[PDB]
RNA sequence: GCCCGUCGCUAGUACCGAUUGAAUGGCUUAGUGAGGCCUCAGGAUCUGGGA
RNA sequence: GGACUUUUACUUUGAAAAAAUUAGAGUGUUCAAAGCAGGCGUAUUGCUCGAAUAUAUUAGCAUGGAAUAAUAGAAUAGGACG
RNA sequence: GGAUAGUGGCCUACCAUGGUUUCAACGGGUAACGGGGAAUAAGGGUUCGAUUCCGGAGAGGGAGCCUGAGAAACGGCUACCACAUCCAAGGAAGGCAGCAGGCGCGCAAAUUACCCAAUCCUAAUUCAGGGAGGUAGUGACAAUAAAUAACGAUACAGGGCCCAUUCGGGUCUUGUAAUUGGAAUGAGUACAAUGUAAAUACCUUAACGAGGAACAAUUGGAGGGCAAGUCUGGUGCCAGCAGCCGCGGUAAUUCCAGCUCCAAUAGCGUAUAUUAAAGUUGUUGCAGUUAAAAAGCUCGUAGUUGAACUUUGGGCCCGGUUGGCCG
């Protein structure tokens, strides 16, 4: 095949998509308290059960 | 040039990474017991595993082989000296069967909270790192001390700490500073 | 605590049987204090490149300085 | 009862029989032969160290139609030739000719990775820091 | 529809190949042969035949 | 003590056998990986449990077995006992 | 016979023609020191072992030898070869695969520190010496324990539940909360004591030391395998991603980002090797009409394999080790 094509466009669409800074949040807690966030939230309070089960839905 | 010095380590992961009946079935232990890694639970399914396989061994042999009584009855004792072996059930067809959970609920972090005293393993785990509840006048902050039935009736409080006498604790008493020192001269 | 002790029939024999780190500790015994050890193990060498006292070697290397 | 000599003094040619056809075994025969050590660019070892000759535009196989940055280069212990991709997006910036740089290997047992026609190497790193770190922001490539 | 080979382009690998090509390592003919040892001598000096 | 003994394979039990590793008992290193400690009192002149066991296979040694599989035997009798 | 400490073609004389081999000699390769062992877990296996203990070998390469009980010794000598240092050019001197440290090599590996206190070794010897060895520094090689938070109040919201003719909240708590509330603790810092040869750390422990600006967890993934979005913005077969299948040519569930979510978590990715998956090396245990594979045919040596039959049946004692019913 070929070798020597164009070189011009090396990291094109990096240098071209608009820097959004990431947002100020919360502090999630870490080791035993996120195991602990996690169980209440996958199994004590429920949150739906649209027929099934969702994880991460967003407009539904 | 010296004897090596001789390790083990003491855990298994599981071989299908994600499998979410496993994943679950893993979680809920964890925030029933207070943990706060798929690794105390790995650990103890090795503890297990073994245990077993241990067990496995002997039922090979014949009954009353020196070796099954010997091994077996010591293996059983030692079982039921923590509290994992109920005493009726005492005969290693038994340890043959057992579960991941009969070991749990005999770590320090869970009996400081079955019997009241912390009110949530949360609570019962940030308590024993922070150096309250002892077993004699003997300390213990490891939340895994696996209590064995004969100093359960032993968990109590440390000598040192507030909860059981010895001195109140310096974020409080810096409070009783603030308060004679601005109320007071 | 737990420690371990010994006591000594006499204030000469713990003197005589009791490892000399410890006198010191003690205040029973000086710390005679000296070089480094690899001062004293290069003395050892230098001190091997001469045969014989010395001081004949003083007066035999000061006539070079005539020549 | 068909194949093999079953009789118990037979320990022998059954032996003998699968020392022969373990040759069959695409992976005994190279670890035997020591492929590895004779042929391939790098020793048999992980990884390889070598220097940038030129920067090259590969044409992607189909049905992809793109083109792979890579280099061409000249691994030291060796003076063996060889081309190396240089992973995500724009990378290919942090590089220039006679640079020193990290190859590895591509994770396919020898052989090519994708639509990559002929090249079973990557980069890893450049002039001693990485390019994960360069693409990213935490290091910064050095002086000379 | 599928599809075969010569011919043409780029790139890669191995092969054959004048150079009686080159290189490293292990043995080795023949020739030359250090050194210590053993041995025939020697005898500065120095004793009572010996050192 | 004398005089003579067809050859083997297999299997059994045992001896001879480094430690560390391994399997594994005992013991609460605070837990644990480890370590081989330690434990009781008159804790003022001491009492005391340990520091196991298993494995250690081919070959050589030693003992039991006599199925399975080989060897040898008397036919030009140069046979067997006395 | 000579030589050796001593057996022996060890060597020399004489004499003979033997010795090994398809049951694989001889030769070649080994990125080969052997072993105890290591990794991998149905079993059978497969791969590894420079390297804490045992044995062997070596001290840049070769050979020679002095001393001595013991060395063919290298922190001994001698020669040659390679290398290499000082010089007043006449000469002299060196051997880190000891400890540390430098160069080189490379993907690849730490202080030119302290000590004989322990463990032990040596000497004429309780004493001296010991980079043996111990101490600390460097050190995410592997291995172990396990912090990054815990508990109440309130403010609406719930689902429980008694009632429901119909307001509803009221007390058992499920908890999502943009004001709240006092508690707890070692990370660190630090008198002191302990530690130690002296130190440092650990174990102890006065004084300090947590409210979001921390004392602020990471590393990868979110189409399938494969646990987690058809969110928004970007790009437009470009840039890039993608182990494999595959995405990207304008509403991209794979790219570049934001948000959110998943998995493992003081750790997690990548590369290379091996092991399990692999009954895809198959003794256990493969496959061979057509998928890869029965020699064109028959003889045949080595090798493997090879029908049946020879003391079987009956009788009597002896003493054990478990288990039943009694104890
Ligand atoms: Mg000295
Ligand atoms: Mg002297
Ligand atoms: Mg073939
Ligand atoms: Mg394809
Ligand atoms: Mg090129
Ligand atoms: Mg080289
Ligand atoms: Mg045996
Ligand atoms: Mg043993
Ligand atoms: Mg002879
Ligand atoms: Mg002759
Ligand atoms: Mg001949
Ligand atoms: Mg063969
Ligand atoms: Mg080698
Ligand atoms: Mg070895
Ligand atoms: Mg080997
Ligand atoms: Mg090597
Ligand atoms: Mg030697
Ligand atoms: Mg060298
Ligand atoms: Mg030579
Ligand atoms: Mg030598
Ligand atoms: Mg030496
Ligand atoms: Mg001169
Ligand atoms: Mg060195
Ligand atoms: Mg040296
Ligand atoms: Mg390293
Ligand atoms: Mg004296
Ligand atoms: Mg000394
Ligand atoms: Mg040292
Ligand atoms: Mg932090
Ligand atoms: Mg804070
Ligand atoms: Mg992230
Ligand atoms: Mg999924
Ligand atoms: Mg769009
Ligand atoms: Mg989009
Ligand atoms: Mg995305
Ligand atoms: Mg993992
Ligand atoms: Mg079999
Ligand atoms: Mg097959
Ligand atoms: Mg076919
Ligand atoms: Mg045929
Ligand atoms: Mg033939
Ligand atoms: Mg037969």
């Amino acid at each position: 095949a070929k070798v020597h094509g164009s070189l011009a466009r090396a990291g094109k669409v990096k240098s071209q998509t608009p820097k959004v800074e990431k947002t100020e949040k919360p502090k999630k807690p870490k080791g035993r308290a996120y195991k602990r966030l996690l169980y209440t939230r996958r199994f004590v309070n429920v949150t739906l059960v649209n027929g099934k089960r969702r994880m991460n839905p967003g407009p539904s | 040039p010296r004897a090596p010095r001789t390790y083990s380590k003491t855990y298994s992961t599981p071989k299908r990474p994600y499998e979410s009946s496993r994943l679950d079935a893993e979680l809920k232990l964890a925030g029933e017991f207070g943990l706060k890694n798929k690794k105390e639970i790995y650990r103890i399914s090795f503890q297990l595993s073994k245990i077993r396989r241990a067990a496995r061994d002997l039922l090979t042999r014949d009954e009353k082989d020196p070796k099954r009584l010997f091994e077996g009855n010591a293996l059983i004792r030692r079982l039921v000296r923590v509290g994992v072996l109920s005493e009726d059930k005492k005969k290693l067809d038994y340890v043959l069967a057992l579960k991941v959970e009969d070991f749990l609920e005999r770590r320090l972090q869970t009996q400081v909270y079955k019997l009241g005293l912390a009110k949530s393993v949360h609570h019962a785990r940030v308590l024993i790192t922070q150096r309250h509840i002892a077993v004699g006048k003997q300390i213990v902050n490891i939340p895994s001390f696996m209590v064995r039935l004969d100093s359960e009736k032993h968990i109590d409080f440390a000598p040192t700490s507030p909860f059981g006498g010895a001195r109140p604790g310096r974020v409080a008493r810096r409070n009783a500073a603030r308060k004679a020192e601005a109320s007071g001269e | 605590s737990v420690g371990f002790g010994l006591v000594y029939n006499s204030v000469a024999e713990a003197k005589k049987f009791e490892p000399t780190y410890r006198l010191v500790r003690y205040g029973l015994a000086e710390k005679v204090e000296k070089a480094s050890r690899q001062q004293r193990k290069q003395k050892k060498n230098r001190d091997k490149k001469i045969f014989g006292t010395g001081k004949r070697l003083a007066k035999k290397v000061a006539r070079r300085n005539a020549d | 009862g068909k194949g093999k000599p079953r009789g118990l003094n037979s320990a022998r040619k059954l032996r003998v029989h699968r020392r022969n056809n373990r040759w069959a075994e695409n992976n005994y025969k190279k670890r035997l032969l020591g492929t590895a050590f004779k042929s391939s660019p790098f020793g048999g070892s992980s990884h390889a160290k070598g220097i940038v000759l030129e920067k090259l535009g590969i044409e992607s196989k189909q049905p992809n139609s793109a083109i792979r940055k890579c280099v061409r280069v000249q691994l030291i212990k060796n003076g063996k030739k060889v081309t190396a991709f240089v992973p995500n997006d724009g990378c290919l910036n942090f590089v220039d000719e006679n640079d020193e740089v990290l190859l590895a290997g591509f994770g396919r047992k020898g052989k090519a990775k994708g639509d990559i026609p002929g090249v079973r190497f990557k980069v890893v790193k450049v002039s001693g820091v990485s390019l994960l770190a360069l693409w990213k922001e935490k290091k910064e490539k050095p002086r000379s």
